[PDB]
């Protein structure tokens, strides 16, 4: 049981970053399913793997 | 096929650096050869003889002297430098009229050093062909980059050369004379004032570890003749080498704040010279020493190491010398050679310098990215140099720029040779 | 898979043998004559006169270091070199046009289906098991130091010496000459060599031992008596300036050399220290070079020699070693890779 | 990015490129997730364990295969925390 | 099953200027019958950039064009431009002849001499395609570059405060950005 | 070229001959174990002399860039690494993964016209002035992803089979 | 011009060096 000093003390030591380019437990488990459903993509480094979806700033403020 | 590959034609690399010089072959990867940049003199008898070898010279002898070559990066004593070449070619039994010899120099040349030793290397050696490339752009080559800002922190001179599309600006380098040379001598003066005397190598014969600070007993083999001065000064050069080896280390400015508390700690170590005097070093002494390069807050003069400016009201150090030399540049380039800053030198070796020359430069230069390119392979930081001489005698398209004696001679003057085929 | 030839070429004379064996099968002078080949060439030194293919570590002529590899092959081992990898070994910083010719002369004339060079000290290291350590190693011709980490020989740190052993054969010849006792035969300069082999001892310390004999007849009936020469000349050797060479001792090369290689491998380097080569198993010479680079070593490390019993054809018995590993079979350069990539592929992979 | 529903992508198994070389085909290869690092009387400097340490550590410290965290955050150029 | 014997030659004219046999020894692969195997490889990318030249003569063409440009100037600037493959910053760095000359001086007299020398040499003949199209672009201006320069020099020379605010706005933006999908669908459903 | 060239081959070869050193080390340990089965010696004749991977387009791959001081910590995932791979099956699988990446850092495009690589810093407009704005490093390396085939998350007719009844 | 020595102390002279290897 860590004393009410210790937990104001732990939040302020910042905190472990996980890289983009590391398995954060949101993946496929690796080929656990069928070779047949598997596709294997070769991905120059500079382009990204995943995109996430947005629309413009100037778009959101407009509307 | 494709001509991926590159043709090698067995062509010789010489390099003249300050402090030691690195001979080697073309497409191999490593120098045969490292002298150090000195050639010893005897003069007993009434003839004269010449002693180049590293190891010959560090034996006592009756009347011997050692007489430096390379004083600032630029061809000095030439009548001694060419025997040293010759003597250096013999060992590498290297064979005449049918290798090409591609040979460094540093950014900084006098006109008339070039032409002596291009004349001498075509019409005295015979050799078939020659070129000249300049340092700076030759260790590029070596670490693959043909836009960086090369900045050396070699024993004599700092030299941070700009390079676009892989050749140097001639009129935007910066050279502070603040190096190890003047590490090497504000630490001589720390052991001045500290009282410890230094002896040589050869002279211990007996000696047993003593930790204190007090004298030690070593017992000494006296030799029948005289030493002279300058070849014990080259005997604690090693020293000096090793010292600074081991006890350096750098932190960010921050020995002010610890000063007190290192003292508490007791983090001192014990440097052993061969006289067995393990002198304690402070962990402040030690992290202003290192310091030293960045700000020469040393107000002791430094032992003939005075103040000095580009080129060469206070000094600058090296963080503020690269804030500079970046500040010359045209902004169209500027973030390019901010982002490939390629730290070359030997003395780069002192733990913590790089990491916090990188503090300083982001810290001091905001929003522009600087990332410091450094090599983890000693050899690499060592010759980095001679590689970039191997790599270019190994290029294919290379060839269509070598100095042929024919040439030279049709040619005749080397004001023109110079300005063109370098 | 199949048995990996290895042959050891030294000053002195060649080694070789079979992958596995813990002895050489043949030994030969390595010397031609050309008016044969082998000392029986050597016995008529009439017709032909005696030369050295070899000579400190360098091929002086291929036109009889390729007679030399006949007879190594077909007279005196008598394999097939067509189907049987080869082994060969090479001294250090050894330029590289003579490794492009020796390459392309095997591959070409041989038919080699694999050859591999390697540096023979580091194959002396690779005896007495230890991978780290520096290898003062001292032929016939030349005496090496290479201070190796995982194998890989430092490139900057070899340091090479003149002193060797037919230079102090000479020495030996020389003070037997002044003693009253003039050998002009090369006969009689192998009869002085054995002399030295089986008498001679390192002192302890030059001075000491100066200040306080032994008798061996001669072959052909006469004792010769010789009473400072045991202790004289593996001094030389410490000191050459009785040879007159301007080259240093052992022990300030040895402490050059350790020096300048990395600080954080100093620590290991003193304590793995191997010595090798014919030259350097001299009696005595262990507890003098341990202490005479005690007293220049730092007080904090332990110096500790590792004179092996092996030493005469200790890098061949860690060349056969390295040849009889599995794992070595992969560095072998392929006939393909010759016939691809040229004679120059010898830099790439050795 | 904020629904945390299951996604097609994988992290980055290998990185590899494909390089003629003087001696033949090569695949170069990083390691996709960076190592923990460093996962290995006044005392001499010889025998100082944390001294090589530092050393082995500032030499390896700028020219690695996967480069430092280094965010690209304004906390730095304004002299104060982040978290502030 | 035997190797092709490789073997080493002399090589030559990788065209260097000047017609000097330097051989230089290169290894190569088979017997080299075909020796005097001209196209030395490594030839074919003695490339040369073509910068149309002017002499004394096409000046009077010229004569019309803190400047106080003249021939040798001129003439000076096409020699530079013609050693180095048009790298200006090398240009004005190995320039000499006097150092009032700034980048884009030197780049605006360049382009305008290039564009009256191409003018005056498709006046007979209209010139199109390729040729017409760089006489397209070198329609620059001086002025717009100085402005872009001490623009790029100004935003650099910004206080650390403002370029920290500009980051973390641009951080905001995307942060924000990110999730507009599910912000969208209930400002919808509200 | 060359340059990338020579760095990844003195990494290859420092990991190459500490490999060789540790199996040396192996040997003297753990004894002739792993040494060669060894085969026969085919002794010919007088009169004959009186007449008288390993293997298959080798690929090797080259080491992680740490050099020398860190290596003999031997960083390996659980053992050895593959310095030589001759076989070239891969499996079979990784075949076509290998023979259709395209080389990297080429000297001529196989003769296609002229072209001109430039610095990556001239394509972009941008002069790159933020640390935000800073165009890709532009390395020439390939990253490998597995993803689940979009025909797999279509929707298929349904499988099964029929007990002792329930067929149509 | 003799074997001196042998020294193959087999920690592990199993046949399978990974008996003590892994
Ligand atoms: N690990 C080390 N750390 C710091 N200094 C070292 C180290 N090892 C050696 N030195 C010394 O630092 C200096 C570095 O010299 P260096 O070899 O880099 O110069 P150089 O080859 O003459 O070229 P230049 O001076 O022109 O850069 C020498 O005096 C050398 O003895
Ligand atoms: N029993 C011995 N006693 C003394 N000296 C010996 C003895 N055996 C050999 N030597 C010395 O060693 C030499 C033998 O050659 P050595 O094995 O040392 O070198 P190598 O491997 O043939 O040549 P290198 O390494 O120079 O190519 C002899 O000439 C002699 O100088
Ligand atoms: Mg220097
Ligand atoms: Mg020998």
């Amino acid at each position: 049981a860590p004393t009410l000093s210790s937990l104001i003390r732990k939040y302020a030591q910042d905190e472990v970053p996980i890289r983009p380019d590391d398995p954060t437990d949101r993946d496929l488990n690796f080929e656990l399913l069928d070779r047949n459903k598997t596709i294997i993509q070769a991905l120059p480094e500079i382009y990204p793997h995943k995109i996430a979806d947005s629309a413009s700033l100037t778009e959101l403020y407009y509307l | 096929p494709q001509v991926y590959g590159a043709d090698e034609i067995n062509a010789v690399v010489l390099d003249a650096s300050s402090y030691r010089t690195k001979i080697g072959y073309g497409s191999l990867d490593c120098p045969i050869l490292n002298l150090p940049s000195y050639y010893g003199h005897q003069t007993k008898d009434g003839s004269e003889k010449f002693i180049f070898e590293e190891n010959s010279m560090l034996i006592p002898r009756p009347d011997y002297e050692i007489k430096k070559i390379m004083k600032d990066g630029i061809i000095d004593d030439f009548e001694g430098a060419v025997k040293q070449y010759n003597y250096m070619f013999d060992v590498l039994k290297l064979k005449p009229s049918e290798q090409p010899i591609l040979v460094i120099e540093s950014t900084q040349n006098e006109y008339e050093k070039k032409t002596a030793l291009l004349k001498q290397l075509l019409k005295e050696n015979k050799f078939v062909a020659t070129f000249l490339i300049k340092n700076p752009t030759c260790v590029s080559f070596a670490h693959g980059r043909p836009n960086c800002l090369v900045v050396d922190l070699g024993h004599d001179l700092v030299t941070i050369t700009p390079i676009l599309d892989g050749i140097s600006l001639r009129k935007q380098v910066l050279g502070t004379h603040y190096a190890g040379a003047f590490l090497s001598q504000q630490l001589r003066q720390l052991l001045n004032h500290k009282g410890v005397e230094v002896v040589p190598v050869y002279k211990v014969k007996s000696k047993v570890p003593t930790y204190f600070p007090d004298e030690a007993k070593f017992e000494e083999r006296k030799y029948d003749f005289d030493i002279s001065e300058s070849f014990e000064n080259f005997h604690k050069l090693r020293i000096l080498r090793e010292m600074k080896e081991t006890l350096l280390q750098a932190l960010p400015d921050s020995e002010t704040e610890k000063l007190k508390e290192q003292e508490t700690e007791e983090d001192t170590r014990y440097f052993e010279f061969p006289n067995g005097l393990n002198v304690p070093f402070t962990k402040y002494e030690r992290v202003r020493l290192a310091n030293s390069l960045f700000n020469p807050s040393e107000p002791y003069t430094g032992e003939s190491g005075p103040n000095i400016v580009v080129e060469g009201d206070k000094p600058r150090g090296l963080t503020s010398l690269v804030n500079q030399a970046l500040n010359h540049l045209d902004v169209d380039l500027k973030p390019q050679l901010a982002n490939n800053i390629i730290l070359t030198g030997a003395t780069s070796l002192i733990p913590g310098v790089a990491e916090r020359l990188n503090q300083e430069l982001t810290a001091m230069n905001p929003g522009l990215k600087v990332r410091i390119h450094s090599s983890a392979n000693v050899i690499e930081r060592t010759c980095s140099a001679w590689i970039g001489g191997s790599i270019l005698s190994s290029l294919g398209t290379f060839h269509q720029l070598w100095v042929s004696e024919n040439e030279y001679d049709e040619v005749g003057a080397k004001k023109l040779i110079m300005d063109r085929f370098r | 898979d199949v048995a990996a030839l290895v042959i050891d070429n030294g000053s002195g004379m060649c080694k070789a043998g079979y992958a596995g064996d813990d002895a050489p099968h043949t030994v030969f002078p390595s010397v031609v004559g050309r008016p044969f080949v082998g000392d029986e060439a050597q016995s008529k030194r009439g017709i032909l006169t005696l030369r050295y293919p070899i000579e400190h570590g360098i091929v002086t002529n291929w036109d009889d270091m390729e007679k030399i590899w006949h007879h190594t092959f077909y007279n005196e081992l008598r394999l097939a070199p067509e189907e049987h990898p080869v082994l060969l070994t090479e001294a250090p910083m050894n330029p590289k046009s003579n490794r492009e010719k020796m390459t392309q002369i095997m591959f070409e004339t041989f038919n080699v289906p694999a050859f591999y060079v390697s540096i023979q000290a580091v194959l002396s290291l690779y005896a007495s098991g230890r991978t780290t350590g520096i290898v003062l190693d001292s032929g016939d011709g030349v005496t090496h130091v290479v201070p190796i980490y995982a194998g890989f020989s430092l490139p900057h740190a070899i340091l090479r010496i003149d002193l060797a052993g037919r230079d102090l054969t000479d020495y030996l010849m020389k003070i037997l000459s002044e003693r009253g006792y003039t050998f002009s035969t090369s006969a009689e300069r192998e009869i002085v060599r054995d002399i030295k082999e089986k008498l001679c001892y390192v002192a302890l310390d030059f001075d000491q031992e100066l200040q306080t004999e032994k008798s061996y007849e001669l072959p052909d009936g006469q004792v010769i008596t010789i009473g400072n020469e045991r202790f004289r000349a593996p001094e030389a050797l410490f000191h050459p300036s009785v040879l007159g060479l301007e080259a240093s001792g052992i022990d300030q090369t040895t402490y050059n050399s350790i020096m300048k290689c990395d600080v954080d491998v100093r620590k290991e380097l003193y304590s793995n220290i191997v010595m090798s080569g014919g030259t350097t198993m001299f009696p005595g010479i262990a507890e003098r070079m341990q202490k005479e680079l005690t007293a220049l070593a730092p007080s904090s490390m332990k110096v500790k020699i590792s004179a092996p019993p092996e030493r005469k054809y200790s890098v061949w018995i860690g060349g056969s070693i390295l040849a009889s590993l599995g794992t070595f079979q992969q560095m072998w350069i392929s006939k393909q890779e010759y016939d691809e990539s040229g004679p120059s592929i010898v830099h790439l992979k050795c | 990015v904020a629904s945390n529903n299951k996604l097609d992508v994988t992290a980055p198994i290998c990185k590899v490129r494909k390089r003629m070389g003087r001696r033949g085909l090569w695949i170069d290869r990083k390691m996709t997730v960076d190592e923990p690092l460093d996962e290995f009387q006044g005392m001499n400097v010889y025998d100082s364990v944390d001294d090589a340490n530092s050393r082995l550590r500032s030499r390896f410290s700028f020219d690695r295969d996967v480069p430092l965290f280094n965010p690209v955050d304004p906390s730095e150029l304004n002299q104060i925390s982040s978290q502030t | 099953n035997k190797p092709t014997p490789w073997s080493y030659v002399e090589f030559s004219n990788d065209a260097r200027e000047s017609k000097d046999g330097l051989k230089l020894h290169h290894w190569i692969k088979g017997s080299s019958e075909l020796a005097k195997n001209s196209p030395y490889l490594f030839e074919k990318y003695n490339q040369k950039i073509q910068i149309p030249s002017f002499t004394k003569e096409e000046y009077d063409e010229f004569l019309k064009d803190e400047a106080s440009w003249d021939y040798d100037e001129t003439v000076h600037l096409f020699q530079l431009c013609e050693k180095w493959d048009l790298r200006w910053p090398i240009i004005v760095d190995r320039y000499e002849y006097d150092e009032r000359s700034m980048e884009e001086l030197k780049e605006r007299f360049y382009k305008v001499s290039e564009r009256i020398l191409r003018h005056k040499y498709r006046n007979v003949t209209m010139d199109d395609k390729t040729s017409l199209l760089v006489q397209t672009l070198s329609s620059f201006d001086k002025r717009r570059e100085t402005e872009r320069k001490q623009y790029l020099r100004r935003l650099l020379s910004r206080s650390p405060t403002e370029i920290a605010e500009e980051e973390s706005l641009v951080i905001e933006a995307r942060k924000f950005e990110l999730a507009a999908k599910k912000m969208l669908t209930e400002r919808a459903s509200l | 070229w060359l340059s990338v060239d020579i760095m990844e081959e003195r990494k290859f070869k420092a990991a190459s001959c500490v490999q060789l050193a540790q199996a040396v080390s192996d040997y003297w340990t753990y004894g002739k174990i792993v040494c060669i089965q060894r085969k026969p010696l085919i002794f010919l004749t007088d009169e004959e002399i009186k007449e008288r991977n390993p293997k298959d387009e080798i690929i090797p791959p080259a080491l992680p860039t740490y050099s020398m001081g860190d290596y003999k910590r031997l960083n390996q995932n659980a053992e050895p690494f593959k310095l030589h791979i001759g076989l070239d099956d891969f499996k079979k699988e990784d075949l076509v993964l290998v023979e259709k990446l395209p080389l990297s850092f080429i000297f001529d495009d196989n003769l296609s016209d002229s072209k001109k690589k430039l610095s990556e810093y001239e394509k972009a407009p941008i002069a790159a002035i933020s640390t935000l704005l800073a165009p890709p490093e532009d390395d020439e390396w390939y990253k490998i992803v597995i993803r689940r085939d979009p025909a797999s998350e279509l929707s298929a007719s349904l499988d099964y089979q029929k007990g002792l009844f329930g067929a149509s | 011009a003799m074997d001196q020595e042998q020294n193959q102390p087999f920690e592990e002279n199993a046949t399978i060096d990974v008996a003590k290897l892994l």
